[PDB]
């Protein structure tokens, strides 16, 4: 029985116009599944049909969580959010919890159907329009506007804030050391136990929720790893080719970019000599020295990088093959404040672009979690084929930005 | 005792204000005129006498249709549409007759007798004030307003669309076995039952619109295969383009051509094999907005295999949901390709063109990839689903290409079509060197100033060469020495140079550029068993890139 009697004020940011944002074709089966979705809602109230006199739009689509099949409404507020007014709650938001990238477990609660049970403030209403194309432009498209906060703004998880805070006492005032964080539709749970007693501790927090008038029942595991940003490596072997020599030194002049000390005289001074690339070099008192040296600096971490607030954070990632990827998070270049290696998975080595998209939304989860917001993918795709083929297998309630890079990177090993 | 259409809510633009234009002076018989219409108008319920309260004005006028009998009243809005607010324009882009499903009877309805039974918004119609001007302006005009949709206001169309739909709502919902389409003054109503059953149905819907007092012509009919409809020719099974009439001039200018490529464009949508490449680039640039500009001999030998597929009328079918729906490609050179979706042999629901992207490099793959991710989007838009694909590349080649492809990439489920010319791989870099081959050391250099440079090599086993050149830049100079060691070496052989410029091309894994020097580096890999291109860095004394690079500069 949950809906404040109330509704809180919003507005667009200063002199800014609500989202006219085209909607994209849609499959047959994704259209009728939002006709089905949508005529409930209907009913429950959380939606309205509108008349012409509403020029505003948002995209809408339909995906699927993990395990349920059922189809699950996805609405791209991008837009809309950021020309909402930057919710600055007079609270002053919530300052990111640096301990739940250092809790051995976080579990991640898709809380969305919370929302549906507090009012939209009446004037905003009709920036939240969406329609639900038909096939062939045959008939109109089906019109609506949100009565309730919608899963997927900027706006919904700040004017729920309140009713949230106090859902959790009962919660946050009995487990001391564990750590809950909120972002878009989705609650995060972490915590230094055992995946049996952490595992079963969440089902204490499910029914809580459960008994504060709440695809509700769905959690991903977790447990974000060691070096931030992974070490750059040299190969050790008995014999060095010229073209070993020839990929070291690239790597080794590559890397000094990020490590000033490094130094490739030595090591360079054994190609002096045009030799043929699969001929051993012996290597000299002076270059195993340097080979040295440089795999020193390679240990410790990089000068002094920080995360600014106020800049955005970067992310590349590189098709290494084989259903391989690495990727960088960082805001000014030569400057990681994370590096990793999503190897294989669903891909089912058979379709890039799956994985790709389950590469990004892992950088994006990887990325909630340290600083409480989403980085400015860098996709090794060409834009069209991206276009095509990211939502038939997204799955997040949340959506990232992206660009494309077109020229092939000529570090794609290094990375490695 | 008829039902009222709810009114839309309407407003002008925010911060802005009503129309405030003179009226223009008409002569005597033009006043006559508007007076006698805007008299029944009055009566009909159309418009209402205001008062002097309203400041508003919008512009009349009064015209004779020459060679028609009467006169009709129209107003420009012009002003008034500059400040009403937006609406959701929903008339964006019409079907496609390949996505129409056939019907075994198809009746058309005529409600343009509703777009003025449709009320306005009642604090609006204020915005909507006009004047008609006195004889001899002795008087004060006569002052009107709207009560209902004006024509030519902004919004009508939006406005009347929304309130037809949520009358038919109801109709169409307790009527799945029939077919309502709503579009203008036209309301086209299909089904495949008795011709009986149909007008049958057809009765009701006609009385269904009673209830809101909306009156539908007691029609016969007025028409009858072929159906004009957008530019086509509809039929009860089939449909194609309005006749498409090739120009017989002997001089073409750049309207001649550029309306022969936007009118052949339309005719490739159902005429197979169709092509505007030598057409489209003699107009890419030209002065003027039209111009006798020469074809080339190219644009001549395409035109013609044009009036042998535009010799013979083919003609598009209906879409059958229950048949699978294939989409068929072939390659036509300089950058072109054709496709054809159908479902049945021969029976073609559509076809089409994919010119290459405007690019300094490019391989047939990635056309390919290109025209299918199209080809996808054109088809969930018309029939809401991806077709499968036959498509002219073995499955060895396309799995070669996207498991060692530096991007992301995919096609949908598709098979392989042996018709030629097949989309394949030229050449293929190694991972590692190559044991037993010779190692070409290359490098070049230009001056900024005099624009000299060189481009050579030296080799494990000795071999060297370095030639001066003239005009050049570092790029080219870099390009030109990888192709010395290409021509100079065996059928096996490792190259090393500097040039990130040179791997970034060769790793896009071109196989046809712009620029000539690239093309011949492409010939020269064509004819190799083996190539490892190895890159070293800059100025590093890494030596045969070091020596090279000496003998390259000064
Ligand atoms: C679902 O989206 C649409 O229908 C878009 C509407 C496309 C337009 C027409 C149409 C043609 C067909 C055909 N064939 C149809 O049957 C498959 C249908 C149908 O089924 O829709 C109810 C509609 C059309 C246009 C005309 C014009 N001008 C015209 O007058 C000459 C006539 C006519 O019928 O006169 C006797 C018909």
């Amino acid at each position: 029985p949950i809906s404040p009697i109330e509704t809180v004020p919003v507005k667009l940011k200063p002199g800014m116009d609500g989202p006219k944002v085209k909607q994209w074709p849609l499959t047959e089966e994704k259209i009728k599944a939002l006709v089905e979705i949508c005529t409930e809602m209907e009913k429950e109230g959380k939606i309205s049909k509108i008349g012409p006199e509403n020029p505003y739009n948002t995209p809408v689509f339909a995906i699927k969580k993990k395990d349920s099949t059922k189809w699950r409404k996805l609405v791209d507020f991008r837009e809309l959010n950021k020309r909402t007014q930057d919710f600055w709650e007079v609270q002053l938001g919530i300052p990111h919890p640096a301990g739940l990238k250092k809790k051995k477990s976080v579990t991640v609660l898709d809380v969305g159907d919370a929302y549906f049970s507090v009012p939209l403030d009446e004037d905003f209403r009709k920036y939240t329009a969406f329609t639900i194309p038909s096939i062939n432009n045959e008939t109109p498209g089906i019109r609506y506007q949100y009565n309730v906060l919608p899963q997927g703004w900027k706006g919904s998880p700040a004017i729920f804030q309140s009713s949230m805070t106090k859902i959790l006492e009962p919660f946050k005032k009995q487990n001391p050391d564990i750590v809950i964080y909120q972002y878009m539709d989705d609650l995060y749970v972490g915590s230094d136990l055992e995946i049996g007693q952490h595992r079963t501790k969440i089902e204490e927090l499910r029914q809580h929720l459960l008994r504060w008038g709440l695809f509700l029942w769905m959690g991903y595991e977790l447990h974000p790893d060691k070096w931030t940003v992974q070490p750059i490596v040299l190969p050790e072997k008995d014999s060095w080719t010229v073209n070993d020599i020839q990929k070291l030194v690239g790597k080794l002049n590559w890397a000094s970019q990020i490590y000033p000390g490094i130094k490739v005289r030595q090591l360079s001074k054994l190609l002096r000599g045009t030799k043929a690339l699969t001929e051993v070099i012996p290597l000299t008192e002076e270059a195993e020295l340097e080979l040295a040296e440089n795999r020193e600096i390679l240990k410790e971490p990089v000068h002094g990088v920080y995360y600014d607030p106020s800049k955005d954070l970067i992310a590349e990632i590189q098709k290494q093959g084989q259903g391989q990827w690495t990727y960088q998070i960082y805001q000014e270049p030569f400057k990681n404040l994370k590096t990793g290696k999503y190897a294989r998975m669903r891909g089912a080595h058979t379709n890039d672009v799956k994985q790709l998209t389950e590469a990004v939304q892992k950088i994006t989860t990887e990325s909630i979690v340290i600083w409480g917001k989403t980085p400015k993918f860098k996709l090794p795709i060409q834009k069209e084929t991206w276009e095509t083929w990211w939502t038939e297998y997204w799955q997040a309630t949340w959506i990232p930005e992206w660009e494309f890079v077109n020229t092939p990177p000529l570090v794609k090993l290094w990375y490695q | 005792p008829i039902s009222p259409i709810e009114t839309v809510p309407v407003k002008l633009k925010p911060g802005m204000d009503g129309p405030k234009v003179k009226q223009w002076p008409l002569t005597e018989e033009k006043i006559k005129a508007l007076v006698e219409i805007c008299t029944e108008m009055e009566k009909e319920g159309k418009i209402s006498k205001i008062g002097p309260e309203n400041p508003y004005n919008t512009p009349v006028f009064a015209i004779k249709k020459k060679d028609s009998t009467k006169w009709r009243k129209l107003v420009d809005f012009r002003e008034l549409n500059k400040r009403t607010q937006d609406f959701w324009e929903v008339q964006l882009g019409i079907p496609h007759p390949a996505g129409l499903k056939k019907k075994k009877s198809v009746t058309v309805l005529d409600v343009g007798d509703a777009y003025f039974s449709v009320p306005l918004d009642e604090d609006f119609r204020k915005y909507t004030a006009f004047t008609i001007p006195s004889i001899n302006n002795e008087t004060p005009g006569i002052r009107y307003q709207y009560n209902v949709l004006p024509q030519g206001w902004k919004g009508s169309p939006a406005i009347f669309q929304s309130s037809m739909t949520k009358i038919l709502e109801p109709f169409a919902a307790q009527n799945p076995d029939i077919v309502i389409y709503q579009y203008m003054d036209d309301l086209y109503v299909g089904s495949d039952l008795e011709i009986g059953q149909h007008r049958t149905k057809i009765e009701e819907l006609r009385q269904h619109l009673l209830r809101w007092g909306l009156t539908t012509p007691d029609k016969k009919h007025q028409k009858e295969p072929p159906f004009l409809w957008m530019g086509y020719e509809l039929h009860p099974d089939k449909w194609t383009v309005q006749p498409i009439v090739l120009p017989e001039k002997d001089s073409w200018t750049v309207n001649d051509i550029q309306k022969l490529v936007g009118k052949l464009n339309w005719a490739s949508q159902i005429y197979p094999g169709i092509k505007v490449r030598q057409l489209s680039k003699l107009l890419r640039g030209t002065k003027a907005l039209t111009e006798v500009i020469p074809l080339t001999e190219e644009a001549e030998l395409e035109l013609a295999e044009n009036r042998e597929i535009l010799k013979e009328p083919v003609h598009g079918v209906y879409y059958d949901p229950s048949k699978d729906l294939i989409a068929e490609i072939q390659k036509q050179g300089q950058g072109q390709w054709t496709y054809q979706i159908y479902q049945e042999p021969f029976k073609n629901l559509k076809t089409g063109k994919y010119a290459r992207m405007r690019g300094a490099h490019t391989n047939d793959v990635k056309q390919l990839t290109e025209a299918v991710q199209k080809i996808t989007t054109e088809s969930i838009v018309i029939w809401g689903k991806t077709p499968k694909f036959k498509l002219p590349i073995q499955k060895e080649t396309w799995e070669t290409w996207w498991t060692e492809y530096w991007q992301a990439t995919w096609i949908p489920e598709w098979e392989f079509v042996n018709t030629p010319p097949l989309v394949k791989l030229w050449y293929q870099l190694e991972k590692e060197p190559i044991v037993g081959a010779e190692t070409f050391y290359v490098d070049g250099a230009a001056n900024r100033e005099t624009k000299l440079g060189k481009a050579g090599y030296v080799t494990n086993k000795g071999r060297q060469k370095v030639v001066p050149l003239t005009n050049t830049t570092n790029q080219k100079t870099e390009l030109q020495a990888i192709y010395l060691a290409l021509q100079d070496s065996g059928l096996e052989v490792n190259i090393v140079t500097d040039s990130q410029y040179a791997l970034g091309i060769i790793q896009a894994q071109p196989d046809k550029s712009e620029s000539e020097l690239v093309n011949q580096i492409i010939e020269q890999l064509i004819k190799k068993e083996k190539v490892y291109l190895a890159w070293v860095p800059a100025h590093k004394g890494i030596g045969g890139n070091e020596q090279v690079d000496k003998l390259v500069s000064a």
